[PDB]
């Protein structure tokens, strides 16, 4: 009974390769959870490396042989965009749930009531997170553990705590106001030719090309930048005429009354130099995006002005704001309403290329992390983590609760959810029981990365009670049990709210495949 | 065919390192088990180290000397022999200073020889003396074996029995202090009674039928004769058969045969004595003299048993009947007894003096549970046996490896050679023993392993060893875990002699 | 790492042999546990067929292929040995153990961890049955709720009324004065020729060999029973002579001669005869174990005897101590005192051969059970029953304490386990929850063989809760929560609390096992 170039599978098989599925995907996903978790490499088969433990990159970025694998990789785009962590356990915990559901499954239960029971269990552990959320005011010193918390897990323990001083300061040189903090107010900058760990904040910005002329000033404590579009190169005849020769020489006539176009406006940024502010104990920049001919450049540097070319478009954005200087696109209408204001503009030298800074500013309303680092590969891997970091210290300001780590919500809701009987029907509370034994895998696998007895470490932590609200955590350098809040370990409430409807919504949706049909493979 | 060059010490390693795998488990009280798949579909699911290897075949004769060791250990002490293969395999394991280094065996020998000497010393120096007059410290000694064990319901008779039997087989004038208890302890079953019932005869018991019923039932002063010849008519000096076929030459062979056997009666019946034990048989005609004098018929009794005789009641052996002086009468002895004590017949001779040797008396309630007390008690008395040669005891559950480990690896400080490097091995391979401990337990073992070595390193070595039931750690001054120097010397020896063997072949050669 | 003609399975996977072992097992007898539960055939080979449900049957007398799960086969040996009962749920149990065990294992836990959590379980689950056993006084109306309740997992719920009552008499007439029992009282008869429902009762004894000759009495309502063992045919000369003949005949003659020693000797039996009453409304029986000469049988029938040759050991052995006559091993001895006396003596005749029935006694000490069928194994079906029957009601009747059954002891158990924290080690507990939810499989498979969902019954059951003593078994009819107490459901003290002893020690000795070696195979 079957078609030619046709083919599925009717019986519950169509289950046990979903779940042989996810069990893989957890297996190997369960050996970078944590700091102590090991890395994976990425090997792009041109020769490219690059070393992450953030589960997104593992399974954007990667290939999967798996067809339903891949289903489970989307969902990982899915919760990066929405918290930026969690992809990891949300991966592990899809694989627990649909092992502990094939535990009952092949007892003859139903898979449509073992979903069921998540969908108890899922609303029972979301009320769960708000009794144990800790609104504590966001400080220095409680971000800090967050930004630790996140930067760990991403980096080798010795950029943790030069980045978390990073990470904390430039969400807080945005957040002002009551604001919605916005990531577009940091841009990131790399640099090689320096280690690791020379990774330092910006107070402004950073532009690949600078001043490059003998005659410029290494470092200019104060100037009116000047923001314009307009090239000071050779271009086209902008008249009503163009370009007519009868040999080189001739042609070189052209060259001499076509760069009459931009000599008259060079020495209009000398007359605006001179005019605002033109006496001693003052300075001009120009900040012009477009190419500038090196006369030009050589014209300016001796009247003391810095002259920058060859910017994007981002940055002519955010230096206006720096400065306050609105765009010129022609220089016949000059005027000092062009012209902003900054404070130091120096110019940092490295081995071989150099680079524009334009530190202290007024009042830019956002700063520049620049990242410097001798390899490649560990350029894109530190900023991985500052990304991750960021969108850390973001969602425990946009969301000023926090909750416990380590496996203590894991440890606390699996105890929950053991004291509570369904309301719908009976059978629903094995769906509750694989809920429950599912949380626990974020403490058991925690165990196993820092080399300590799976059973052992649980036990422990799950046997620590008392007769007041106690937090308990997995202690990864001793293997004994932990209380987070006492240690500074701390993580997000989005993040575990989002992990509940997350991995309940994907380890139901993998359960109710009965069967899976080829649409012409 | 035949083996040569490195691959016979790399294939010996690999055979005594396999025999040693399949023990590695089988060390502890909390042993694991193993399955032996018979060649008719069976299973036997024992745990014991010399039953396992017993039955397993092996190929290689590198398997054949290391079970052939484990076998004669045995014979000498019934304990501590799955420790012997263990450390065997795990200092013959240390296969890279042997080969992947190029070091020659005699380079290793001349290391493993060396530290044997101080491994001897220094488990002299963390043992500890024992009074053997209090028994009290016997029974926790003795506990050992008694542990996990049916007869812990009777746990204190199992050790009255054993040390008491030891101490009379004990012949410390002699000065060396021998032992004996396959001989002077010989061990005889009794059906009916229970386990209580179980005592030490202070005699000598024989096994003897009861043939006729005229013979002495009850006696308060027995009189034992012995005698090795046999009552029976003299035949030539070869085996020739007399066959006759004349009715008159008949009575002529038939009155020799009566007259020579009623003579030699007559001799022996002349000191008024109540058994006759010969070595040899004893004829129909011989009996009819046995019973006609009211006497017990007893024959079939070794040489050995018949020498306990003779120190028991006063008897002496003659050659033949016929020289049997006064002096071959058993005056002093308790009680002669022939009674049938749970439908079998027993042979009491029992007095009140300890002549060098004893019988012990196993009662039961069956076969199956006389059988679990017997090979019970002899482990108990070979515990005495090696107790009272030399009273010292060292720390056990893997202390006294890491204690003499500890002392290898600081004196190897001072070992300036290439010796060091497997002199440092050997000091590793001790600590296989806690191994398996921990291992068998299900902690950790790296973590209590090197922790554990941090303890005899501060704190002294005569303790801190490892519970192999709770699986932590424990001195063994808190818990009585104390195994004999004697033991653990021999098993330190045997498991160095038997690497230094397979060390010193190099060629399995074939020929005859 | 193994020498030649050999094997051995060095890593943790001969463990899982055994393991695979007892599962298979398990699913081979979990289809005949209870009455709806299903039968197995016992095919011999030679062409004898055998339906039974008793696990000590399908495991002692079928032969199993695989190794390892011949050795749970001589447990079940053992089993029926000391309770008679329970062999089938033994296997259940281990196969639980060992399958809950695995879940553990494979997450890198030790067995010896998981057996000493069953030796703790044991004692918890040993105390709680202390608690649960019901020590009334043993009526009739008790043991035949044992007898049912043992009974209908053995028949087609037809013969449950017609062997209950004979099964329970057949132990109250050799029981009074809280005397010691012995289940050797009861002879167990077979007879063809009859339905499988004509089964009854026999108070007195059956014999094999009836009387041979035509002028016999078909039923004596009294008699003086006579034990002898004399050969009554043509024997040797008594004295010392020989065979001094010239012909045949004179040969002949000498064998009158020797026939005087029995004549003679039939006549000292007729002498006792006429001088034991032999007056009118009186008989005489004579139970001979040897033969009787033709001759010989016409005296004594022309007397009214009803005469016996031919008998068997067990035959003679039950007519002493039931009639009480003593064996005469010579007729020169004959007196009356060696004689005995017993009511109505009657051979009832069938359609092929016949049988003497001695009944009608006044205390025996000895009975008879008459089973009657049509085929051959039906007869030893029916035998296995009852003797599954009094064994039940003589343990019931010895330990004087029962336990109900349908699983309301084993899931009490397994709540009181889960209800109990750790007291031996940490990690022991993972253990008492394997032995926990291995007690649970006997609730499960009577859900399933009687056709109701395995989750459904098991989740109402553990449901019932109240402020009282409470226990409630699965109904095979209905599938609800039933108080086995209430309905008439009692099993044995002594069969639960052997399955705990035999589950443990036999579920810990295969965890223990390392290393499966060849020796010599
Ligand atoms: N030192 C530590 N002690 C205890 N728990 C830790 C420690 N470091 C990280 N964790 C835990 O590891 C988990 C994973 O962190 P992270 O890598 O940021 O997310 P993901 O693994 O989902 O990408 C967190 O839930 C956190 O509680
Ligand atoms: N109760 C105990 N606690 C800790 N260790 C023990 C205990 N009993 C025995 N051992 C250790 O187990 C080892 C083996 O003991 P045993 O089984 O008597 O000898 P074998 O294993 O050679 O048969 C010994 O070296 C001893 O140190
Ligand atoms: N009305 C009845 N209702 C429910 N369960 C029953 C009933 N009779 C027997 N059982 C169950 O059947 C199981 C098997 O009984 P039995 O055949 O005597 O033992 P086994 O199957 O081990 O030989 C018992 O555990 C008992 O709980």
């Amino acid at each position: 009974t079957l078609n030619p170039k046709a083919e599925v599978a009717r019986a519950q098989a169509a289950l046990a390769v979903n779940i042989s599925a996810a069990r893989g995907l957890q297996d190997v996903l369960r050996t970078n959870l944590g700091p102590k978790g090991t890395m994976k490499m990425l090997v792009s088969g041109a020769g490219d490396i690059k070393l992450t433990k953030d589960g997104n990159v593992l399974l954007h970025e990667m290939q999967i042989q798996h067809p339903t694998a891949s289903l489970i990789a989307k969902v990982a785009t899915a919760q990066d965009d929405i918290t930026g962590d969690g992809t990891t356990s949300n991966v592990l915990i899809i694989g627990e749930l649909l092992k502990q559901a094939d535990l009952y499954i092949s007892e003859g239960l139903h898979p449509r009531i073992i979903t069921e029971g998540f969908e108890a269990a899922k609303e029972k552990a979301l009320q769960f997170l708000e009794e144990v959320k800790v609104s504590r005011e966001m400080d220095r010193e409680t971000l800090i553990d967050v930004a630790r918390t996140s930067l760990r897990t991403k980096v080798h323990a010795e950029l943790a705590d030069v980045l978390t001083e990073a990470v904390v300061d430039s969400i807080l040189a945005i957040k002002k106001q009551d604001e919605p903090i916005d990531l577009f107010m940091i841009e990131i900058m790399e640099m090689k030719h320096k280690s690791e760990t020379d990774t330092s904040l910006i107070r402004g910005l950073v532009l690949d090309h600078g001043a490059r002329h003998p005659d410029m000033k290494k470092r200019v404590e104060d100037a009116y930048i000047l923001t314009c579009n307009v090239s000071l190169e050779y271009e086209k005849t902008e008249v009503n005429s163009g370009f007519f020769y009868k040999s080189a020489e001739e042609r070189e006539k052209l060259v001499k009354a076509e760069r009459k176009f931009i000599e008259d406006r060079v020495k209009k940024i000398i007359e605006l130099k001179r005019k605002v502010c033109g006496d001693s104990d003052k300075g001009f920049v120009v900040i012009n995006q477009k190419g500038i001919d090196p006369f030009s450049l050589d014209a300016l540097s001796k009247e003391g002005i810095v002259a920058l070319r060859r910017a994007k478009r981002r940055n002519m954005e955010r230096l206006t704001l720096a400065c306050g200087g609105v765009a010129l696109n022609s220089f016949d209408d000059l005027s000092p309403d062009c012209l902003g204001h900054a404070g130091l503009v120096y110019e940092y030298t490295l081995g071989e290329e150099k680079f524009t800074f334009i530190e202290k500013c007024n009042n830019p309303r956002s700063v520049t992390l620049l990242i410097k680092g001798p390899n490649k590969h560990t350029l894109t891997q530190i900023k991985d983590a500052v990304r991750d970091g960021l969108r850390a210290v973001k969602n425990a300001i946009d969301d000023g609760c926090v909750v416990p780590g380590a496996g203590a919500v894991e440890v606390a809701m699996a105890e929950a959810l053991i004291k509570h009987k369904p309301s719908v029907k009976g059978r629903a509370q094995l769906g509750v029981q694989a809920f429950a034994d599912a949380l626990l895998i974020i403490p058991k696998v925690l165990a196993q990365n820092s080399g300590f007895d799976l059973q052992e470490t649980l036990v422990k932590i799950q046997a620590e009670h008392s007769e007041s609200g106690q937090l308990v955590g997995v202690d990864l350098n001793t293997g004994e049990p932990m209380v987070a809040a006492e240690v500074g370990v701390w993580d997000n409430y989005c993040v575990k709210k989002q992990l509940l409807h997350s991995c309940t919504v994907i380890a139901t949706n993998i359960l109710l495949v009965d069967e899976i049909m080829r649409a012409g493979m | 065919k035949r083996e040569s060059g490195r691959k016979v010490q790399s294939g010996n390693i690999n055979a005594a390192k396999t025999i040693a795998d399949i023990i590695r488990t089988c060390l502890g009280p909390k042993s694991m088990m193993k399955m032996l798949l018979d060649p008719m579909g069976g299973i036997v699911m024992t745990n014991d180290g010399n039953a396992i290897l017993r039955e397993i075949q092996v190929q290689h004769p590198a398997a054949k000397s290391m079970i052939e060791i484990s076998r004669t250990q045995d014979e000498e002490v019934g304990d501590g022999t799955t420790s012997v293969i263990i450390l065997a395999g795990e200092m013959l394991s240390v296969a890279e200073h042997f080969l992947e280094q190029q070091m020659h065996p005699t380079v290793v020998i001349s290391a493993y020889r060396k530290a044997l000497d101080d491994m001897i010393s220094t488990l002299k120096k963390i043992s500890i003396p024992v009074d053997i007059s209090d028994s009290d410290m016997m029974l926790n000694i003795i506990n050992s074996s008694i542990t996990t064990k049916a007869i812990s319901r009777w746990s204190s008779l199992a050790c009255n029995i054993a040390l008491d039997a030891v101490k009379m087989v004990q012949f410390e004038e002699n000065g060396r202090k021998e032992i004996d208890i396959k001989k002077y302890a010989r061990v005889e079953k009794i059906p009916g009674g229970i386990i209580e019932d179980s005592c030490v005869l202070r005699g000598v018991m024989i096994n003897k039928d009861v043939t006729h019923p005229r013979m002495r039932r009850y006696i308060k002063n027995p009189r034992i004769v012995l005698l090795d010849s046999s009552l029976e008519y003299k035949k030539g000096e070869s085996q020739t058969d007399i066959e006759i076929t004349r009715e008159e030459d008949f009575t002529r062979i038939l009155q020799m045969e009566e007259e020579y056997i009623q003579q030699l009666c007559e001799d022996i019946i002349q000191l008024k004595p109540d058994v006759v034990i010969t070595e040899k048989g004893i004829s129909d005609l011989a009996q009819h003299y046995l019973m006609r004098a009211n006497i017990t018929a007893i024959r079939r009794v070794r040489k050995t048993d018949n020498n306990r005789i003779a120190r028991a009641c006063g008897a002496r052996i003659v050659s033949r009947p016929e020289e049997l002086r006064e002096d071959d009468v058993g005056t002093g002895a308790g009680l002669l007894e022939i009674k049938k004590i749970g439908d079998e017949y027993f042979t009491f001779i029992t007095d009140c003096k300890d002549p060098k040797a004893c019988t012990i008396l196993l009662r039961g309630a069956s076969k199956e549970i006389l059988s679990e007390v017997e090979r019970n008690l002899q482990d108990a008395m070979q515990v005495c046996r090696n107790v009272l040669l030399d009273p010292q005891l060292v720390p056990g559950g893997g202390a006294s490896e890491m204690a003499v480990a500890h002392a290898l690896t600081e004196k190897s400080k001072a070992m300036t050679g290439v010796e060091q490097w497997p002199y440092r091995a050997v000091a590793q391979a001790l600590e296989v023993i806690p191994r398996t401990l921990i291992q068998n337990c299900g902690a950790s073992t790296i973590r209590l392993l090197t922790s554990l070595r941090a303890k005899h390193t501060q704190e002294n070595c005569e303790t801190w060893g490892v519970n192999g039931e709770t699986g932590t750690l424990v001195d063994m001054k808190e818990l009585g875990i104390w195994e004999p120097l004697a033991v653990k010397l021999q098993t330190y020896k045997t498991a160095v002699e038997t690497a230094v063997l397979l060390l010193r072949i190099d060629d399995i050669v074939s020929g005859h």
